[PDB]
This record gives C-alpha cells, structure tokens and sequence, in this order.
C-alpha cells in the first residue's frame, strides 16, 4: 500500500490523512460521527508496512518529491525513510524486521525512539517549531543523508516529519494545530507539551477508548477528555488492543468512577498510598 | 460474623480520627488508620466489602472483592 | 520509550 | 454542622502542613494529615464531599468530612 | 519458595492488623504494613503477584512479594 | 507568591532527602514527605499545580502548592 | 551514576523491608520508605524511571530516582 500525503494546502493535507485512516483503520462503533471517528488499526501481520510519498512541500509543484516514509502498519511507527532518487531505504535499528522489496536497505545503528532522536537532533519535541520552510529544509537534509548513522540534521528532519505524518494520523489535535502552517500566511506550528503527552500516551489511550460507552469523561494518566467532541477533536487512530503498547501491567483496562471512564492503572497509582501520618513519620 | 456485605454507600473521616463507612444500609466505624485509604479505594472502584466483627459499632476486619 |  | 457540600474545586498543601480544600465556594483547612491523600483522591475522582464543623465560616478548620460518589 | 503466582482473588484487613490475599486459590497473610495499599492496588488493576514464603499451604505467612507486569 | 503553574514535567527524589518537581520549566524542591504522594499523583494524573513560596527564585524550596484538576 | 533508565519491569518487597525494582534488565533495591508507593505508581503507569547510584551493577542499592512522563 502506497499513499501520498500532500502538504500543498490544508485541504490536500487533511484529505491525504483522512484517506490513509479510511484505508488502514475501522471506526469505533461508539466514537464516530459521520465519517469522522476514532478508528482502530485493522490487523495486519507483523512486519506489514505502508509507504507514504511526501508531496506538496512546494505548493502544487512536482518538486521535492523524492522522500518516502516507510510506516509499520500495526503501530504507525516510521521504520525509516526512502530516497527514491537513489532508491535507498534508511531503516532504523528497531525495524530490522521490516523488509522493503526493490530498494537498497541501509540498516542504521540509530534506533527510532524519540529519546534517541531528540538526543542526536539536539532538539526537544516540546517547543519544536514546524513550518513549511522547515519541512523543506528537513526534506533537503534527508535527501543529502547517507550512511548508517543518523546525523543531527537528519534526526531533526525525522522528528518534524514524524510529527506531521504519523502523529497527525493518530491525533486529530496535531493535524488541526499543524495544518495552520500550510496556509498562505505560513505561520509556525509549535508542538506543545500537550501534543507531546498525547503522543506518549497513545498506547494507553488505545487500551481505554474501545471501552467508552458515552461516559461523561475519560481519564488516561495525564490525558482528560470531557465529551465526545473532545475525544474526536483530539484522537483519530488508535492501536488494535483486542500490541505490546496496549498493556502496561494488570488486566483491567478501565474503571468507571462517577460517570468517568478511568484507565484502571491511573486510579490504582493514586489509590496505593498508606495512611499519610504513618507514611510521613515512618522515615 | 459477616456484619455486612455490599458497596460502600458513603465514607466519612471523623473528628476523633476514626473512619465510618455505610454498607447495606448500616454504618460502621474503624479506628484503624490504614483502613482509611483501603476503604476509600474500595468505595471509589466499586469493590464489594464484607465488614466482619464479633459484635456487628466498631470493626477491624474487612474483606475486599472486586466487582 | 516511545518509538517514532 | 454541614458547612459545605459539593466537589472539591481546588486543594492546597500549606506550609504549616495543614491542607485546604475549596468546596461550594468556601475554603476550609484541616491539620489531619490522613485527610490529605483522601481529599486528593476525592478531588481527582469528582466525589461529593460534605465538610462538617462547629464553625462553617470560610477559612475555618475542619476534621470531619463525608465522601460520596454520584 | 514461590508459593503462588497470579491475580489477587480477594484481600482482607485482619483484626490483628495483618493483611490477607488469596492468590491461586490459596490464602496468605502478611504483617508488613506497607504491603497493604500496594496489594490492594494490585488487586484492583488485576496485577499478577508472586507470593514468596517458607510454606505455601493456604494460611501461610509471607513477608516477600513480587509485583509483575503479566 | 506563585512561583510556577503547570503540569509536573518530572519529579525526582534525591539522596539528600529532597523531592524535586519541574513545573513550567522551573525546578523546586520540598522535603515534606507529605507532599511526595500528593505531587506524584498530581504528576501522573495531569493536575495543574501552583507552587507557592514567599521567595520564588530558581532551585528554592517550597511547602505550599495548590492542586487543580484543570 | 545514571545506572538505568526505563520502565519498571517488576518490583519486589524484600524480607529486609527494602524494595527492589527491575529497570533495563538490572535489579536495584532501596531502603527509602518514601519510595515504595512512588515506585509502584511508576510501575503501574509505565513511567520511565532513572535509577541513579554510585554503583550500577545489578543488585546495587539506590536512594535517588527520577520519575519521567516521557
């Protein structure tokens, strides 16, 4: 499966994302309005991937058109990037099980974790700026890249492209906030702490939302949703939790408390305190 | 004896540092401080509690069961 | 931690 | 007396190791350390608490509180 | 020995302030105060525990327990 | 004085028996054990905390903090 | 030294009342009582914890740990 994400306009960009979601996921019965839903990634065998061709960095122009992302389908992780001009797939070290036919695969020493990427990039995601201009710069940095080890500029490029492709696929909130940067005003998208927290809690959210049945709220660690419009405005695509990211510990996805659906592990993590006087004096 | 079985319908911290819970229409108190979080957690997560005691007043034995 |  | 009933609007640890909660527009503090995490759990889960005290003026102390779910 | 591994089927605060859990069909008590909330939280989230003791018969005591992510 | 308002970015317990939280890019510490569960729960639930101190300079101690669900 | 950074794979309450966590394939124990619920909360919510100690071999003790949301 090959898809284009076209950055030409907010319309082309959101259309591209929506088409991908439609093809790879199925709406949750209870979190769906029209064709706008929280969707569960359809099961594929491990190692299944789809390709994303990056288009439209220069609005409606057939240039800057040699970057492809390889995305593991079950988890939406970017496994690496393809320079289609050189026919070279630069693959992160945690995706040696992803085989792409027809390309030269460069297995890199660098793993795809945000911790590693942010270190190599010297760039924290919280406060990271993305604009059309810096996506063109990212494109150029990835096309110039060669070798088995991520450089600083190639890592910054991957941070930006992953945010605006895979993370936006997962999170309507990121799609909505970033797409402003594609308008003729060309403002800057700044990733917020909240955006980052959303990405970090994707597996936990995925384990909780399939249990939602119209409760007045949803609480998953630091994440709060207060109505269905908050859910839909924030989340678009979740893992199929019925992946190792679905479960932390225990076997109880949710507890309903006072008409709010809680991740059970969150409640357990603040209901495990002993008597405060005894705690504080038992030093 | 099983003084009461059911969900905690309310809990209360009392001025004498005891803790009251109301289960199956009956109120009971405990002076055991460590029962205070244990009971409130049971109330929050919907556990069935079984208050046990010789005289079914105060208690210091309670079973917790998930719902 | 979280993979990209 | 029942000074206040409702959800905790905020809680606050104080430098004298007392603990304040705001319930139905009124603030009350307690020096019972055992109430600090219980009140926080109540806050977090949207429990209805009933502050009980002999003085119900805002900013007064309390050491008796009922916890109710919905 | 590893006497029982599995979810806590029930727990019980005891009149002597010990704390009982039933794991893998067998009951074990501990006098370790700090285990009480830790075990109850494990119980509420269905977290697997491993009771470790000198004797594994129901009614045995333990002072060692492992909290697993199974 | 309000030193920092935000969600707790991280917390850390230090060998010298102090407990650091990072809020809105600034770090503060408390040695009140009372505050360790309160703060960690606030961290893991995404509470908005307000660190209060008469002196709000960086790396300084605190023992007053407000907890808000939002 | 920064001995280990990762999720808590298991935790164990030990006979000597210390508390052991497994992080990044290595076991570390702490006698700091304040840390026991904190560590379990980190395990329950899959926090990334950083164990800091003067020795990092498995079976080393620690009294310093950072709790991260990332």
């Amino acid at each position: 499966r090959e898809f284009t994400i076209d950055f030409s306009t907010q319309q082309s960009y959101v259309s591209s994302l929506n088409s991908i979601r439609t093809e790879i996921s199925t709406p949750l019965e209870h979190i769906s309005q029209g064709t706008t839903s929280v969707s569960v990634i359809n099961h594929t065998p491990p190692g299944s991937y789809f390709a994303v061709d990056i288009r439209g960095l220069d609005v409606y122009q057939a240039r800057f058109d040699h970057l492809r992302l390889i995305i593991e389908q079950n988890n939406l992780y970017v496994a690496g990037f393809v320079n289609t001009a050189t026919n070279t797939f630069y693959r992160f070290s945690d995706f040696t099980h992803i085989s792409v036919p027809g390309v030269t695969t460069v297995s890199m020493t660098t793993d795809s974790s945000y911790t590693t990427l942010q270190r190599v990039a010297a760039l924290e995601r919280s406060g990271m700026q993305i604009s059309r201009h810096s996506l063109v710069s990212s494109y150029l940095a990835l096309m110039e890249f060669s070798g088995n080890t991520m450089t600083r500029d190639a890592s910054r490029a991957v941070l930006r492209f992953v945010t605006v492709t895979a993370e936006a696929l997962r999170f309507r909130q990121i799609q909505r906030e970033f797409r402003q940067a594609l308008s003729e005003t060309a403002p800057v998208y700044t990733m917020t702490p909240g955006d980052v927290d959303l990405t970090l809690n994707w597996g936990r959210i995925s384990n909780v939302l399939p249990e939602y049945r119209g409760e007045d709220g949803v609480r998953v660690g630091r994440i709060s949703f207060n109505n269905i419009s908050a859910i839909l405005g924030t989340v678009a695509v979740i893992l199929n939790c019925h992946q190792p990211e679905c479960q932390i510990t225990g076997d109880r996805p949710v507890i309903k408390i006072n008409n709010t659906l809680w991740e059970s592990n969150t409640a357990a993590a603040f209901l495990n305190r002993k008597s405060q006087f005894l705690y504080t004096t038992g030093k | 004896a099983d003084c009461a079985k059911g969900k905690i319908e309310f809990s209360k911290y009392n001025e004498d540092d005891t803790f009251t819970v109301k289960v199956d229409g009956k109120e009971y108190w405990t002076s055991r401080w460590n029962l205070q979080p244990l009971l409130q957690s049971a109330q929050l997560t919907g556990m069935t509690v079984t208050i046990k005691s010789s005289t079914c007043s105060g208690f210091a034995e309670v079973q917790f069961n998930n719902d | 931690r979280r993979r990209a």
